[PDB]
């Protein structure tokens, strides 16, 4: 019903940071979810995508960097960004995932990350 | 040099060529046991879009004895053969059909889009693709019980985040080769206590 | 796998009939989502399976297609539907988003 978005800060070339998604009325551990970004006056990218099992699949981009999480009883979805670099500076949108019975139904509001200086 | 007559073949052409396969959730599993294993009748189906074995040689399965022969059959689409695979993560090998690590066997994988599609829509083979928990290797699960996503209870009725876990692959012949039918029949060996007794000519 | 949009050069006057579409690589099966974008705002479903309409959203809004064509209309283009809307293949396991259409009152 709600997935509230928290997190998003400037972070230097090689920093690491944290977005959390408090999901309300669903159930993150059996649902799938969905990290999207979009930069800067670009399209919609796909990033992450962890499955109710506990399966994790990333963008050939992000592979080997970015860690998608999910913590029970807070009912938290997160997302690890260890290594960042200038083409990471997007607004990042965590979604429940519906696939071929409705998609990306219920979006969060989206956190910006901007990596420089 | 002279040995007793070939007498009992294995039933692989039943295996092979059945007129329809089982669907993925609900995979076939048929027990080898007391036959003399021609694996020659393999290749003389189609061209295999998949034959990769692991554990065994592919020329050397004619000299090799196992206790039992294990062989699945299912459709799955042509996008996730690749998940027919020890040690590998997705829709099919999470939820419907989970090898494990350390296999013995092989997995031959070929296209039947002349066979299993239908021009208005093949709405028979089904899939799994809700679940709360990854399958245990060589796992069953056949269940038709609504899934829940919310946190409202679900009593058994489709509704609001009330789904069913089952969905149907609506093969067409105007599909890519990723959704095309692909039949899989893998092939496990077993090596237990017993006698083997399945051999080879 | 590819998901070709029309271009964002779409401007309909007030009342207008807007079509989008898309265009696949390769064949595909009906299950094509579409999800509209306003400035600062998240993306919001819109038509699933190509065909279904979601809850809450205005009956203006039809989907309609099979193999490698989709098309997404909105029979009146009222004023609240200067958004991008954007294609997604809804099972694929890498994301396939199609480069969204931007749609103007003219
Ligand atoms: C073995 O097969 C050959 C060829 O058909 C036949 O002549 C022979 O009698 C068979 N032997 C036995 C023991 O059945």
């Amino acid at each position: 019903v709600q997935l509230v978005q928290s997190g998003g800060d400037l972070a230097p070339p090689g920093g690491s940071l944290r977005l959390s998604c408090e999901a309300s009325g669903i159930i993150v551990s059996s649902n799938y979810m969905t990290w999207v970004r979009q930069a800067p006056g670009k399209g919609l990218e796909w990033v992450s995508l962890i499955f109710a099992g506990g399966s994790t699949f990333y963008a050939d981009s992000v592979k080997g960097r970015f860690t998608v999480s999910r913590d029970n009883s807070k009912n938290t979805l997160y997302l690890q960004m260890s290594s960042l670099k200038p083409e990471d500076t997007a607004v990042y949108f965590c979604a429940r995932d519906l696939r071929e019975m409705g998609g990306l139904d219920f979006w969060g509001q989206g956190a910006l990350v901007t990596v420089s200086s | 040099v002279r040995f007793p007559n070939i007498t009992n073949l294995c039933p692989f052409h039943e295996v092979f060529n059945a007129t329809t396969f089982a669907s993925v959730y609900a995979w076939n599993r048929k027990r080898i046991s007391n036959c003399v294993a021609d694996y020659s009748v393999i290749y003389n189906f189609a061209p295999f879009f998949a034959f990769k074995c692991y554990g065994v040689s592919p020329t050397k399965l004619n000299d090799l004895c196992f206790t039992n022969v294990y062989a699945d059959s299912f459709v799955i689409r042509g996008n996730e053969v690749s998940q027919i695979a020890p040690g590998q993560t997705g829709n099919i090998a999470d939820y419907n059909y989970k090898l494990p690590d350390d296999f013995t066997g092989c997995v031959i994988a070929w296209n039947s889009n002349k066979l299993d599609s239908k021009p208005s829509g093949n709405y028979n083979y089904l899939y799994r693709f809700l679940r709360k928990s990854k399958l245990k290797p060589f796992e069953r699960d056949i269940s038709t019980e609504i899934y829940q996503v919310g946190n409202k209870p679900c009593n058994g009725v489709a509704g609001p985040n009330c789904y069913s876990p089952l969905q149907s692959y609506g093969f067409r012949p105007t599909y890519g080769v990723g959704h095309q039918p692909y039949r899989v029949v893998v092939l496990s060996f077993e090596l237990l206590h017993a006698p083997a007794t399945v051999c080879g000519p | 796998i590819q998901m070709t949009q029309s271009p964002s050069s779409v401007s309909a006057s007030i009342g207008d009939t807007v079509t989008i579409t898309c265009r696949a690589s390769q064949g595909i099966p009906s299950w094509v989502a579409w999800y509209q974008q306003k400035p600062g705002k998240a993306p919001k479903l819109l038509i699933y399976g190509a065909s279904n309409l979601q809850r809450g959203v205005p009956s203006r809004f039809s989907g309609s297609g099979s193999g490698t064509d989709f098309t997404l209309t909105i029979s009146s283009l009222q004023p609240e539907d200067l958004a991008v809307y954007y294609c997604h293949q809804s099972d694929s396991l890498p994301g396939i988003f199609g480069g969204g259409t931007k749609v103007e009152i003219k």
